[PDB]
């Protein structure tokens, strides 16, 4: 509740926290697939961000964490569709939605 | 607005997957 | 971008002195207010620029509008989704969401999935556990391209450079103010400090004079220069080490 | 000239140190290094530009 | 984008109405 309190500190993680997951990872691009006319790995910050997000997902009783994690899962699911190490990662957040 | 668009688009894609599952119930009877 | 920041030669965002008397200036706090204004505005612009994206012959003609926007699905993969030709990423997203609805992972434990009837028919496999990497890798094989028509029968960097140069001029003026301010506070132990430190700096700058081009080729270094004391005293030490 | 050396740092400290004791006895002018940095016509042009920005933002 | 998201949400609601008409067609197809 201290971290997700103000109006400028709780909105950086609305966009940067999915952005740090697929960081320094050769994601399958689509511009070459649209202009005809897989990484199998992770990075150094990716495991730390996944561990931080899974421990942030343990906010029970719908407090300041569970209200935050429901607006991020439809954007994290777009990144899990492309990176198959992100299926093995983020284990507890998928079980806790 | 971005929440209200996604919460309807996911339900539409779930309805399309449910109809794609119900097509099998018409294919198994033929 | 890279992993490490780019090393540059020009200074960027120099310090602001805080030891200046505020009873006469009364503007360094306002300059700090401008700096935090610029930092908050750049914070919002950076967050917006990050959130802004997150014989009968056949007739064949290679069309102009052959694009990768609508790429053909196989009839096995089309009935698993429902759409005829939607996209190239929406198919992978729909297959992953269909597996996530069916809950085939667990009730590696997350790599290997439980093969259903449709998941065996679209993949032509017979195994029970198969990894998601080999699930996703065959999607590029199962998607076919679209067939043609066949008929048979700046200034900001220079501006920040100017601001940094003017801040360095302010730092020079502040240090030259502080030296005379300390000389006004104490007149005794700063002039002896000058007569010591300037003498030592002149001894350092006069420490490289006997090693020139036409000075070393002559003989007025080795001969009769016992007052120099720098060289001609280590010949008993370098001979004992074999350096010659 | 991209890097500094020991002799360059010592000569820089010595040239910055002699000019401070050179101004107390007042045997140097040091007015061309004063007027070209102050520039009072540039200062009143700066005040006119800030007044023009006041007139534009009001 | 504020206008475009509502313009797409109304099109998704019209697609939901067309899917409901497809369900009504399936209720009379049997």
């Amino acid at each position: 509740t201290e971290l997700f309190k103000s109006k400028e500190c709780s909105l950086i993680l609305e966009a940067t926290l999915p952005n740090l997951l697929s960081y320094n990872i050769a994601t399958p691009d689509y511009h070459l697939l649209q202009k005809h006319k897989f990484p199998q790995e992770l990075s150094d910050v990716s495991k730390v961000a996944c561990t931080f997000l899974c421990l942030l997902s343990n906010d029970t009783d719908d407090g300041a964490g569970s209200a935050f994690c429901q607006r991020i899962r439809p954007l994290v699911l777009h990144k899990l569709a492309d990176i198959p190490p992100l299926t093995l990662a983020l284990s507890e957040y998928m079980e806790n939605t | 607005e971005k929440l209200k668009y996604v919460k309807e688009s996911e339900k539409m894609l779930n309805d399309r997957l449910s109809l794609s599952k119900q097509i099998l119930d018409l294919n198994k009877s033929l | 971008t890279q992993t490490n920041p780019v090393p540059v030669t020009y200074p960027t965002d120099a310090y602001i002195p805080t030891y200046l008397p505020d009873d006469k200036v009364s503007n360094l706090a306002d300059l700090k207010k401008l700096i935090e204004m610029d930092s908050r505005l750049d914070l919002y612009l950076t967050r917006r620029r990050l959130d802004t994206s997150i014989l009968r012959c056949s007739i064949t003609i290679q069309l102009r509008g052959v694009d990768g926007g609508k790429v053909q699905y196989s009839p096995n993969l089309a009935t698993l989704i429902g759409m005829q030709t939607g996209s190239v990423n929406d198919a992978v997203y729909s297959i992953y969401k269909y597996i996530l609805i069916n809950n085939l992972f667990v009730t590696p434990e997350l790599g290997e999935v439980k093969l259903d009837s449709l998941l065996q028919k679209v993949l032509d496999t017979n195994a029970a556990h198969l990894p998601l990497m080999n699930v996703v890798q065959t999607v590029n094989k199962l998607v076919s391209p679209l067939p043609p028509i066949i008929l048979d029968y700046a200034e900001d960097t220079a501006k920040l450079r100017e601001i940094t140069k003017l801040a360095l001029q302010l730092n020079s003026s502040a240090q030259k103010y502080q030296f005379f301010h300390e000389l006004s506070l104490h007149p005794r132990e700063t002039l002896t400090h000058y007569l010591w430190s300037s003498k030592q700096n002149e001894l350092v700058l006069q420490g490289d004079q006997y090693f020139n081009e036409d000075a070393a080729r002559t003989s007025d270094i080795y001969s009769n220069n016992n007052n120099d004391r720098s060289l001609m005293g280590n010949i008993s030490l370098l001979y004992s080490q074999g350096r010659l | 000239y991209n890097n500094v050396t020991l002799k360059n740092l010592t000569a820089f400290q010595l040239l910055s140190q002699r000019e401070n004791i050179c101004e107390l006895l007042n045997l140097v002018e040091s007015t061309e290094r004063h007027n070209s940095i102050i520039n009072p016509e540039r200062q009143r042009m700066s005040l006119e530009e800030m007044k023009k920005m006041l007139d534009a933002l009001k």
